[PDB]
């Protein structure tokens, strides 16, 4: 758990405590999944398998998984009510924000597709 | 003056690579104060790019919140500045518009300006702006502040609109100030510190009133240094401006303790379990159908729908977004992302222990015998070259996570965290860090020893 | 032979406006333009934000309460993950972890619903409130409309309590009637305002969901073929399968990586909500 120390006296405890043998960060953090994983997660990923390096994923993400995975050997030590009246209160108060364009109509909300077939969106099979 | 401002800037921007888009006609309460905005933040006048493929010519139809307040204020945006694309990385080298350069030094030296809010502090540092918007999930305003030698203010978490800050993680993302000048930085954020209806994560008007009513007068002033972030190998210069700063304020009758917060060494860990999974669900929107770059020819390949057009996701991108994915799974969400989540409610509880300040967030009552403000490194290392960034990286991620060791805890608590030069011109810095809320606390006791 | 079947059961609500934008939820889709009631967010746009309409909670509420629910103390919203062109976000706000209520239960009894049991109870698991998707209309190139996208919808899924057909028939119906009856959906299964998924079970084996049923005939019919088709059997039939339906037979036919929404503000309702919303409800049979 935190804790504070007793204050400070002259500059000369503060640079004898910055020079006391304590672990740096760097050292306190000590600075593979299968091809079939890597490839289920680029698919999650929505990015094209044609062209990737697969053991270079699997190299990396090994990696940054090791470094991430340190929490498994961490312990765990250990709101508004919205009431009636303020329930009806905001549902009188909803009401459409041109700032949001919330109004119907008041912007083209195809016009900023790079494709578009009249007002809709287009998606090729 | 007036030619001699646009040289200046056209000269600086062709050698430093800081904007990604500049005003046509250039400097033609903050009336006449003229601003640069991250390129992840949206504007009505300029494209946001987020210096991406993907977004390389997307024209938002309206502007982020941030940027009408400050227009209404009567600043003036001189242009977007390039960035780590979508906010991804902590050296200012990953975008489609190569990387920002670090004014500080001559540009042949090719020295890293620090991300991803690498433009707005290289526009800041060029005396280009008065003062830059940027955005910090993991100190993404600090670093890049400290490595420019500007004050980078990241406010407490939601008190700065995000509507219109296009999504990293939306549970770290806060929007951040740049500048040379205190005074400036202050006027900005008192501008930009309003609720916005149209963000639900916007801090409420009573939740601020609640603040407001919490502060006490404080006598003295108590500073803590934090024992575990005491000991990293720090640039030469540094323990030298570092004591002399100490000591400065040890002679204005405040008092100094050291403190002990044990779970601000598994802050990264931490950090790269959220934050991908965060981000992936954020960039699930970009398959160039509705805005955006789309692929000419397909919409899909090999069985998986949008492939093509997110093929053009930047290689950090990416990676980002496959761990991201990664942590969501099943087995490894109920494992590292429930954990990384509790670890993270722990570290605000022991910041709670520890500060005087009530915490509004989580009813924490304050601890009378604890802490005003923390004073803490902003980084331990001194901007490399660009080629050594790209090969340190390359050889392993942890050795690039490694650089936000210093801000990510006062991101994973939403802690407001200031860094600020300790030497003129020099990429070396402190932070200063108060309770969640205690905004003014921060900015006005670096008002103070200015 | 004994059959045990449960039902997924999605209502478009007919609040004025969307779940999570006040751009207008239209009750004339078939005759508006493509894209018209379609907000920033609704288009998701970078930069965009989900903020929760009140009246979705008030419309969650009244069902709750007719159908016994207990409303849960605090209900949250979550990403389900999946790419489609009708789908703007890239995944769909639902209430997986902690849905809006549990429990409740609907009666059936036969001198009133037609059911050879005097009395026979249908138990409802949980209901969630979700948001909708837009309308795909395929021509090969796909047009998307984005009106329907962020409709709210309530989700109500049931224990697999159903034994006879003529119950399912009976449920429908009568649930039908009871969101029509509460003024929170149309319930009408022909226009879509009401999806029906089905999953079902005879004699303990595996469970099967029928996806696909636009009509209570086919849901009814696919029901009746699926119980039948399952007695026949048998090693095919031991681990859980996803079928369709075709109007004669049944054919045969993903980690969405369920995130709390790192935004969204929980849903906490103070108790005097159940008792005021108590007070607006209409007479129930
Ligand atoms: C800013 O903030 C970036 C923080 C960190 N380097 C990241 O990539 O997430």
């Amino acid at each position: 758990g935190a804790k504070i120390g007793k204050k400070f006296e002259n500059m000369n405890q503060i640079r004898d405590y910055l020079s006391r043998p304590v672990w740096s960060v760097h050292e306190y953090l000590g600075i593979p999944p299968s091809a079939e994983a890597v490839k289920k997660l680029l698919r999650l990923s929505g990015l094209p398998l044609e062209g990737a390096d697969i053991k270079e994923i699997q190299m990396r993400l090994a990696k940054q998984l090791s470094f991430i995975n340190k929490l498994h050997n961490i312990p765990v030590e250990g709101t508004k009510q919205l009431n009636y009246t303020k329930l009806l209160e905001g549902i009188s108060h909803q009401k459409q924000d041109a700032e949001l364009g919330e109004v119907s109509g008041s912007w083209k909300a195809t016009g900023l597709a790079a494709e578009s077939k009249n007002a809709y969106f287009v998606v090729k099979e | 003056s007036l030619k001699e401002s646009i040289e200046r800037l056209s000269s600086f921007q062709s050698k430093y690579n800081i904007f990604t888009s500049i005003n046509p006609s250039p400097y033609s309460t903050l009336t006449g104060c003229v601003a640069s905005i991250k390129d992840n933040i949206v504007t009505k006048d300029f494209p946001t790019t987020c210096a991406s493929h993907i977004l390389e010519n997307f024209k938002s139809p309206f502007d982020a919140t941030v940027v009408k307040l400050l227009k209404q204020a009567g600043v003036h945006i001189l242009g977007k500045t390039n960035l780590d694309e979508f906010g991804m990385g902590s050296g200012g080298v990953h975008s489609i518009r190569g990387p920002v350069i670090n004014p500080l030094y001559p540009h042949e030296d090719k020295k890293i300006m620090g991300g991803s809010s690498s433009g707005a502090a290289a526009s800041v540092a060029c005396d280009l702006v008065d003062f830059a918007l940027g955005t910090d999930t993991g100190g993404s305003v600090r670093l890049p502040a400290c490595y420019g030698s500007v004050l980078g203010f990241k406010p407490s978490y939601g008190r700065l609109s995000r509507f219109g800050v296009i999504a990293y993680s939306q549970s770290l993302d806060t929007v951040g100030i740049l500048s040379k000048k205190i005074n400036v930085l202050r006027k900005v954020f008192h501008t930009l510190d309003k609720y916005d209806m149209k963000d639900p994560t916007s801090l409420s008007v009573e939740l601020r009133e609640l603040i407001e009513g919490n502060k006490k007068v404080r006598r003295p002033l108590k500073v803590g240094i934090v024992k575990e972030f005491s000991h990293e190998s720090m640039p030469i210069g540094f323990h030298r401006l570092y004591l002399s700063l100490l000591e400065k304020l040890i002679n204005l009758g405040l008092e100094i303790y050291p403190v002990s917060i044990p779970s601000v060494k598994n802050c990264l860990p931490i950090y790269y379990t959220l934050s991908p999974a965060e981000a992936a669900s954020n960039l699930s929107r970009y398959d160039g159908i509705r805005y955006g770059y789309r692929d000419s020819e397909l919409d899909i390949k090999d069985g998986i729908l949008f492939a093509p057009t997110r093929s053009k996701f930047g290689t950090e991108v990416k990676n980002r977004i496959i761990l991201g994915n990664y942590n969501l799974c099943s087995d490894a969400f109920k494992n590292n992302f429930i954990k990384a989540e509790k670890l993270r409610v722990n570290l605000i509880d022991e910041f709670d222990g520890i500060f005087r300040f009530p915490n509004v967030l989580t009813n924490s009552k304050g601890n009378p015998d604890g802490l005003d403000l923390l004073i803490v490194p902003t980084s331990s290392k001194l901007p490399g070259s660009i080629r050594d960034f790209e090969e340190e990286e390359a050889k392993s991620p942890a050795n690039s996570y490694i650089n936000d060791v210093f801000t990510v805890p006062m991101s994973l608590a939403g802690l407001p965290s200031l860094s600020m030069p300790l030497k003129e011109k020099t990429p070396i810095g402190l932070q200063v860090v108060g309770q969640y809320g205690d905004d003014s606390t921060v900015l006005d006791f670096v008002e103070s020893i200015s | 032979y004994a059959l045990k079947c449960g039902l997924e059961i999605h209502t478009q609500l007919n609040t004025k406006n969307k779940l999570f934008s006040q751009s207008t939820n239209s009750a004339t889709s078939l005759v508006d333009a493509p894209n018209h009631h379609t907000s920033y967010y609704d288009i998701a746009l970078p930069g965009t934000q989900p903020v929760l309409n009140l009246e979705a909670i008030l419309f969650a509420m009244k069902l709750s309460l007719a159908l016994g629910s207990q409303v849960n103390s605090i209900s949250q919203f979550d990403r389900k993950h999946y790419f489609y062109g009708d789908q703007p976000q890239g995944y769909q706000l639902t209430q997986h972890y902690r849905p809006f209520a549990r429990g409740g239960k609907i009666n059936l009894s036969k001198e009133l619903d037609d059911i050879d049991e005097s009395a026979k109870e249908i138990g409802i698991l949980q209901l969630q409130i979700e948001q909708d998707t837009g309308k795909s209309h395929y021509t090969v190139i796909t047009l998307v409309d984005l009106n329907r996208s962020n409709v709210p919808l309530i989700e109500l899924v049931t224990k697999p309590d159903f034994s006879d057909i003529k119950q399912v028939r009976a449920f429908i119906k009568k649930y039908q009637n009871l969101v029509r009856h509460l003024h929170i959906s149309s319930g009408d299964l022909e226009t879509g305002a009401m999806r029906v998924d089905v999953n079902l079970s005879i004699n303990e084996y595996a469970r099967v969901e029928l996806k696909n049923l636009p009509n209570t005939s086919s849901i009814i019919n696919a029901i009746k073929y699926e119980y039948q088709r399952q007695v026949e059997l048998t090693s095919s039939l031991m681990e859980p399968e996803t079928r369709g339906w075709t109007g004669s037979s049944t054919v045969k036919l993903i980690d969405y990586r369920y995130m709390p929404d790192p935004e969204l503000p929980y849903i906490n309702l103070a108790p005097d909500v159940i008792s005021g919303v108590r007070g607006l409800m209409p007479q129930l049979p």
